[PDB]
């Protein structure tokens, strides 16, 4: 855990950094100007106030300023005041403080969102961002609960929980979803419901702000947190936010190291996650193994998965037990064709499956990649021998010497058919015996609507020259989605079964009942596949095969985000389209508000046949 | 110390 | 690249 | 009136086109395939039906096909059928018919919008538009009233007015607001309210469909129309749509020339409109006289407005009468300073005013344009003489030899301050006497929210290379908006008064109560100006100075349209921003949903000081 | 030094890689297919040859392939053969070998440029680069001396552009391939070296490796590999570029092991200033010229200014000399010299003025004008804590400030890499009305210098500076502050623009550069010299460079299309310093030997904001 | 160009 | 940034 101390009083700054680093904090949120030093910018004599306006640069080194200090905007700066003089002084002072922080090169700046209307603050911030070159992040300091909702019931004659999120949403929408504007969330004593926290966790939260007043004390007098607070801390610790501790020491008998020590205690109290580490919210282009040739280092991460090939070997083992009785155990030889044999792993899985099933197989390893044919043929010379026949041909062009009993393939993508498993297996179906088996015999794709401001900003950041400016929103992305909110349960899109003894063009309509209020940002695509009868591989988040990491989910973005209310069903439509030369997907949201069909004619993304 |  | 992505 | 005949039965095509032309119709809407000749594309034996599928190309000349025939889709083609075989056959047949119409080079093609779900139709159309090169227009045939609401109440045991507009809106949103997809509106017997007709009038209506069944019968027997229908025909004739007559001749005693002759009769019974003709929905860019030197033709366009210069002359007349009493007539010389003298129509207005007021003036004609100074100095040498002193300087940097009693300028734009009248008159008020007058005395800008889908497509079509791909939405456009819908009444944005004796930066928040469900597309800006006491020039659509075409409205687009419903209030913020170098505008919609702030730091549009 | 071993015989890949890394090499250049295993691709029966075509990719780890192996094209592959059958087979086999190297993820691939016509080689490589995704670099193996010019004179009836031949080969190859980033040079150094200007043209090229046969090594009195002094000088020049040295051939000194050829190169690497230490990490790295007038600099930007002590030593010495000159020793204690430091920064030039007046024992009343409101904070904390009433800190622009009195000396620090690209003339123009009529400006004068350069790497860096949402070729119309390192300078610098203070700042210069080599012009490098006071100068011109003074890198003005120049052909360039009330910019155009367009018309791609 | 526009 | 460059 990495954490900081928010101080509003820094009498001398080097002493304060010393006293803050001794007690374990990693940065310090401090005001660059004096919080009570109101400046005047328009009227004399106070406009011409002499002397320095703030502290010198030279009190800390450049590395100290760039790494250790998070600036704060002064509390009197009120750019959305109803008084025009206060409003203009606050615009000028906000610009002065932001420019001084840019000059100091602070890594972050902390600005407050403590009311509904922050339009002028948004304009001054978005004009600072587009002026000059600077690299500060802007952590907008927004609470979980509005300050007028957690006040005591003391006054005798005087959107409830979705309120401050709408403050933040309006702010980040006025600033046009800037990459440099994020959230510093204040966690008070009164936590909101669970679905409010999910929207909050789908946002750009770089910091969490924990007052020392929300800490409750134990029998020994230390600061601890309630179980609901601890659960919120664990969810935030999954996002790797930093924790800012504000307020005074409410447990005076101890010292201020105790709050931080409790946070580290919860930090230590907190294979797919290890593999996916470093790839979270990192967009990738989906593989196209039919139109491109894969590097050996691409095949290595395939063969790094033991669960998928163990499941394939189990499916082949059960199929070989079914197709050959114990009486015909030796005089019956089953023809297997591994289609797209890769560098070996399905051929080895088939050999092991026939070895543990105690059945005889004649195996063909078909592979179009000549560079993988090199390693397949070295395997064949060195290990496999005459049992395996290595074919350097496309399965759709190959002329088989004899028909097959089982054809086994691994041509499934993250959305189960974006790597042309239907077309390839339909081409390879003619050398299958009339009672032959295809492994996998079944696969379905699943879609769920998601919200993620970070994923949307990465998709925008994928905008490239020499290209349509919104082609990036018409491409699926293989992404280990991490900082997102899923709006509804997944629901099956497309189903393909092999062999097909009957058109791979598909049209699906999916209605997702959204029981909460959200802002739809895209769709996540998963898949399930039945290899043989009860052997399945799934990346669906409720049926996910444990320990399997060969497939990250697919993201289908949408060009503009769609604001969704509670009780509003999201109706989306997906097409699997094709021609003689290429296959693509088209999608469109039709309810609650329509969007354009994304990727028409495959103009931004096709899969090459 | 860390006990709830 | 990992998870069937380039 | 350009009008067409919609036939669904064409036995011979040349004879029918001849008869249609004899009746007086300009085009003919006809089915390219036989409407009853349903075709199979998937199942044998009917997939292999021999012979020609339709008529020959050679039955009409090429120019006949490209100028005379509007194609129709066959009525059995339902791409959004719930039966998969029907909808796949209908996708294939719709593709076949659209490709045959593209091959025939038809100018237009009618497709029906007669049900709520038209997503697969939209996808097949969007894929046709993006496949191949072809330039036919697609007229989506949508009714004013849905057919389930026009049915008689004769069944014993068995959103109202805004249904089919939402059909059209969903369709055009799925197809991404294409320039090639427009509306053919069916006007039935029962006619909707006035505000339904206003959204419809804001749409790309290229044709209007008048069934012969909606025509009333007079005492002589000829077809006529109701008063509400006549009003709708007049509002559509303002848009220059083509009227399509459908159905059979219900007035069998008369010919079918009578339905056309009534429309010709209404056509022959329907200065600013003559000037603005040919400029409707044509986006210029606002002039910048301070940063760019104008042309002779620009000034000539200015000086063809007699109303504005008559108004300036009346203002100077009244000011000269006020500032000099009759007894001090021959001894008091009033220093007038014409700032930005142009080629000299304001100087002539001042001289004619001083003659009409019968007062003695010493006039200065300041002009920074070195090429209009040539015209001014030839005027001075020939006509004006020593009364007028021509200064070739900026009014801001010019050092006067005396103070001015009156300063007169024409520095106003379509938004009253986008040509930097405040900054120019600010630097030109130090050579004004302490009781000096400025004409114009003050000026206000007014904003109204508008919907116009054609204007949104025009702004999209302004996407220029080698710049931000969405920087065309952050520029005001001088536009004679014609095909639009004004959502609410104009409200004042910014007011500047001269002389300023007390910052030209401004901030306005305008809340527009909308009483109708609409889709906000931009903000139209007008201005009013008080030259002298009761002398005003206005381009506001209610207080417009009659026949005064100096200024078109200004248009501030928004990047994505904002859907609005009844009872909501559109809240928008407008900022006038400046620095030492530049002046610009920033805008953002804050209610009902937020938009981004448009033009931050003047990144897409500044006015040069 | 990083060094590799070129082997054309790898009987076992793991054993050979172990033995190569045992004796100190960092990579191994080896054939991925057997060099003699000629494959057939068109004609039967040899087209249908069975078995693996090459050895497996599972013999080394993936990281071993990605870091330790440089692949070689097979010697029989001649894609430019005059026989069509050999040409087609060699195209197919080139593609197969390149694709297998991409499959292996090799970091580099060696291809030979051993003949004049390599157009089909260039086409097959250009098509490989534009196909699929792969990251391998392509090292074109080109000799320093052509193979037909190294042969012995032992043919009785065939006795033996001579030196500029293989560079012409490489130039044609990389011009056909459109100056790819992924295509570089592996230079073969032979026994007989060419002239020194031939070696300069090569040193301005993307050389990523140097190939040293063991046959170019001489022998000691103790019997060890060594190289001649002309070879050692070539090695020392190549060590500046940080190339990798590839040892080819067999052990020609068989008494000692093959480690000795490597040990000599390690010896020479261990036997080859502060500017070079400061400039590391910044060589051939384009960055934008600073614009302090219209951009407020950060504090870390000022920190690297104050990190140069030589510039401020020189300013203090100039103020010292001026103070002695303007005040006689008899009038020492009663004359107050009003100094004005214009653009005072965060302090260092005011500190130089104070130290100068202390060592001159003179009395000064100093004004520190600065428009940066965030550096005024530093200046005013300086004044409160140290300076006191001697220094008056002004938060204004020198051009609009109203001084309470006139100055004796104005001192400014407004010089860029090209001496006027930061509007020092325009700023000091508006700061002359508060200078006394005998008043002195420091710097007194400054001149900019230009020299024509050649650099393929700089040209590719400028192309890589293309941005979206702007003119696709505007990157060639901006100057770049660059520690230009991998470049060839075609002629001596000549003075471009001179400004002198106190004094139209629009300028027009024509410079004719005599060329004595046969190169391709890529841009002009601009330097400056400034006279602060009498004999106190600051210069970044590479002949008169102030020692250890790293405040300024050279400026670079590119040209959109390279201009091929031959010997005895002067290059005539013309520079304009243009301006209006709002902006100042530069325009340039080469007019001889071949005209180019005027670069940056109206400042459409680059202006300096007033 | 008409209406104060180019 | 060094050598008067950003
Ligand atoms: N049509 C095909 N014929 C043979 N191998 C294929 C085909 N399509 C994909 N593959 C291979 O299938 C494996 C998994 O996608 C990869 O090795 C890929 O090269
Ligand atoms: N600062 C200025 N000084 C003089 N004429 C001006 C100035 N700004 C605009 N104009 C002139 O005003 C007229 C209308 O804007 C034009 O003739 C234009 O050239
Ligand atoms: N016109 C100006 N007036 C005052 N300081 C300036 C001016 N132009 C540049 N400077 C300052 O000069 C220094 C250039 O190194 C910077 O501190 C910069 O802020």
């Amino acid at each position: 855990v990495s954490s900081g101390r928010d101080l509003n009083c820094v009498p001398e700054i080097a002493d304060t950094l010393g006293a803050v680093a001794k007690q374990g904090f990693d940065f310090l949120c401090m005001p660059v100007f004096h919080p009570r030093f109101k400046r005047e910018f328009i009227q004399e004599p106070a406009k011409n106030r002499p002397g320095p306006q703030t502290r010198s640069d030279l009190l800390l080194s450049g590395r100290d300023w760039n790494t250790l200090i998070v600036g704060k905007l002064s509390p009197w700066i009120r750019p959305d005041s109803k008084v025009e003089k206060i409003r203009r002084n606050s615009e000028a002072a906000m610009l002065q403080e932001l420019n001084f922080g840019a000059y100091l090169g602070l890594p972050a700046f902390l600005l407050p969102l403590n009311q509904e209307d922050n339009t002028n603050l948004a304009r001054v911030l978005t004009n600072h961002i587009h002026t000059g070159h600077h690299s500060s992040m802007f952590w907008m300091r927004v609470p979980l609960v509005a300050p007028e909702d957690l006040r005591d019931d003391i006054i005798e004659n005087a959107s409830g929980e979705e309120k401050t999120w709408m403050w933040w949403h309006n702010f980040r929408t006025l600033c046009d979803y800037s990459k440099r504007i994020a959230v510093a969330l204040e966690i008070g004593a009164d936590l909101p419901s669970n679905h409010v926290i999910d929207r909050w966790l789908g946002e750009p939260i770089k910091a969490a702000i924990l007052p020392t007043s929300i800490f409750l004390t134990n029998k020994k007098g230390f600061p601890v947190l309630s179980k609901m607070h601890q659960r919120l801390i664990f969810r935030l610790l999954k996002l790797e936010v930093q924790f800012i501790i504000t307020g005074t020491n409410h447990h005076s008998e101890k010292e201020f190291c105790s709050y931080l020590q409790y946070l580290e205690y919860l930090s230590q109290n907190r294979a797919y996650e290890l593999f996916a580490k470093g790839y979270e919210d990192y967009l990738q282009s989906p593989l196209q193994p039919l139109m491109d040739n894969l590097e050996s280092q691409t095949y290595e991460v395939f063969e790094k998965d033991p669960i998928k090939y163990s499941q394939y070997q189990q499916a082949i083992y059960k199929c070989l037990l079914d197709r050959v009785p114990e009486e015909e155990k030796d005089t019956n030889v089953q023809v297997l064709m591994v289609l797209g044999a890769g560098r070996g792993p399905l051929v080895n899985a088939s050999l092991r499956a026939a070895k543990q099933a105690d059945r005889r197989i004649k195996l063909y390893a078909v592979e179009k990649n000549p560079n993988a044919v090199v390693t397949l043929e070295n395997w064949q010379f060195e290990e496999w021998g005459s049992q395996v026949t290595v074919v350097s041909s496309d399965m759709r062009e190959w002329v088989a010497p004899e028909k097959a009993d089982i054809i086994v393939s691994e041509l499934l993508g993250s959305f189960a058919d974006n790597e042309l498993s239907p077309e390839c297996l339909d081409g390879a179906q003619h050398f299958l015996k009339d009672d032959g088996v295809s492994i996998p015999g079944e696969y379905t794709s699943f879609l769920a609507p998601i919200s993620s401001s970070k994923l949307y900003n990465e998709v925008r950041a994928c905008r490239e020259k020499d290209r349509d400016p919104e082609a990036q929103f018409e491409m699926p992305y293989v992404v280990r989605l991490h900082n997102f909110h899923q709006l509804s349960a997944p629901q099956p899109c497309f189903t393909f079964s092999h062999p097909n003894r009957d058109d791979n063009n598909r049209y699906c309509t999916l209605e997702f009942p959204v029981e909460v209020n959200t802002v739809l940002h895209g769709f996540a695509g998963y898949f399930e596949t039945v290899l043989y009868q009860d052997i399945t591989l799934s990346i669906r988040p409720e049926t996910h095969s444990p320990g399997m990491f060969s497939w990250f989910p697919i993201l289908f973005p949408i060009k503009q985000p769609i604001t969704v209310r509670e009780g509003q069903t999201i109706c989306v439509r997906f097409w699997r389209c094709s021609n003689s030369k290429k296959v693509w997907y088209e999608w469109a949201v039709t309810a609650p508000v329509c969007s354009a069909i994304h990727n028409p004619t495959g103009r931004s993304y096709t899969i090459g046949l | 110390q860390f006990e709830d | 690249g990992r998870g069937r992505g380039r």
